[PDB]
RNA sequence: UCGGUACGGUUUGUGUAGGAUAGGUGGGAGACUGUGAAACCUCGACGCCAGUUGGGGCGGAGUCGUUGUUGAAAUACCAC
RNA sequence: GGAGCUUGACUGCGAGACUUACAAGUCAAGCAGGGACGAAAGUCGGGAUUAGUGAUCCGGCACCCCCGAGUGGAAGGGGUG
RNA sequence: CGCGGGGUGGAGCAGCCUGGUAGCUCGUCGGGCUCAUAACCCGAAGGUCGUCGGUUCAAAUCCGGCCCCCGCAACCA
């Protein structure tokens, strides 16, 4: 079924690895055949991530954006909070900014909190329960620097961590860019990965990558081109 | 029941003593101060 | 005739709490009907409460998660 | 006999002796490096002392980076523990 | 030294690959019936699932370190 889907199913081949340039080439030849998304990233590593040392946990800056409102409340105190309407946060407060969250306009992406106001703060995931909006350590938003982590959410910083099945599903971006601007982004986070290797990985590292879309099919990459993107 | 131990550097990882210990008065490994010719001062040893 | 191996399609998954949405991860409100929607039939598939159903037979345009759980939360839908 | 802190149960050496068919065995002042204890003098190269052990060959592991069968490497070998 | 499994109630053994309950057998206790708990019958005690840590909301199960047995193939100058 799905005559949307087969009509992209007939374009693509599966026999075939594509370059860097060729998987973006058909990302927006997707997007423009489907409705448009985020371009999804799976790569599938040579790590076993049952061992604790080969698990694979990092981030990436993405020179072009992840596509992404990254609306930031800053629940700090002092210069804090200070120095993050002067870093670009447009809602930044105090002990007040609990209160004017949780009664109405809970409209944000993340609340970088300092150690100190972690008690007051916290009850606001009463509300930020299932939108995972709550101050976490696991998302770098509970440091001493609580200032321009707010510019990591800005510029697109996507944390990725590897499965149980040893699988990194990964994004680049939304689908309305350039062709060689993707590739941009495909570049600079494939090295960040190969950035984060164990020394006891064994075996062929990079083994598969596909490009999907959420909406469309996937594309076979050739796992050989690490440096020439441009 | 006492096996002969090696004591390693805890800093350039050379083999640099051999001991014994009694493997079940001191189940675990030793921690001594001995000299490394390396090094050329005292360092950290535990065994292997 | 019984396998092993490389690869594709199909399908599988039921403590309690509770959508009956019932494997992990990702993001996912538009994929969703001539690719002829829903009702209705029942050649079947399995079994642990309601079949999740690969039945391909009947239709004449939804087979929506923000509510209200499985960490809990989607699991319509797509890559893996 | 009791207590406090410790790792000298050191590395580079060693004038001069004991014992002795030979191979072996045993003792050693003092010098330097880096240490422990002590206010200092000093003392410490396992244990009051004498038993608790096994030549060579052949290999193993760790380090040094000496040789490397035309050359560059590697294999293999060599030294030290 | 490599590999190739195993430890779970007093003894024996599943569950482990694939994550949500600790069970079965024998022994014991108590009760019943009986010449005889020989048998048969019912109830219960007996467990950090070898110990440390680790990963997950949650581990007998999965990872790693440790003790502890059992095999095999060497090494054995
Ligand atoms: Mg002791
Ligand atoms: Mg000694
Ligand atoms: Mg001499
Ligand atoms: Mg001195
Ligand atoms: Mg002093
Ligand atoms: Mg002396
Ligand atoms: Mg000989
Ligand atoms: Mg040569
Ligand atoms: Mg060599
Ligand atoms: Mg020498
Ligand atoms: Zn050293």
């Amino acid at each position: 079924t799905s005559k949307a889907y087969r009509a992209a199913a007939a374009k693509v081949d599966r026999t075939n690895l594509y370059t860097p340039l060729q998987a973006a080439k058909l990302a927006k030849e997707t997007s423009s055949t489907k409705q448009d998304a985020t371009v999804e990233v799976a790569i599938r590593l040579g790590v076993d991530p049952r061992k604790a040392d080969q698990m694979v946990r990092g981030t990436v800056n993405l020179p072009h954006g992840t596509g992404k409102t990254a609306r930031v409340a800053v629940f700090a105190v002092g210069e804090k909070a200070d120095a993050a309407v002067a870093a670009g946060a447009d809602v930044v407060g105090s002990d007040d900014l609990i209160e004017r969250i949780q009664g109405g306009w809970l409209e944000f992406d993340a609340a970088i909190a300092t150690p100190d106001q972690m008690a007051k703060v916290g009850r606001i995931a009463r509300v930020l329960g299932p939108r995972g909006l709550m101050p976490n350590p696991k998302t770098g938003t509970v440091t001493a620097d609580v200032a321009k982590a707010v510019a990591d959410i800005k510029g697109g910083k996507i944390n990725f961590r590897v499965d149980k099945q040893a699988n990194l599903h990964f994004v680049i971006g939304k689908a309305s860019f350039d062709e060689k601007l993707l590739a941009e982004n495909y570049g600079a986070a494939i090295d960040e990965v190969l950035r984060l290797k164990p020394s006891s990985s064994k075996g062929r590292y990079l083994k598969k990558i596909t490009v999907s879309t959420t909406t469309g099919p996937g594309i076979p990459v050739d796992p050989s081109i690490t440096r020439n993107f441009a | 029941v006492r096996p002969k131990i090696t004591l390693a550097c805890e800093v350039c990882k050379h083999r640099n003593y051999i001991t014994k210990k009694n493997r079940r008065n001191d189940p675990d490994r030793l921690e001594l101060k001995k000299f490394c010719p390396n090094c050329g001062k005292h360092q950290a040893h535990r065994e292997t």
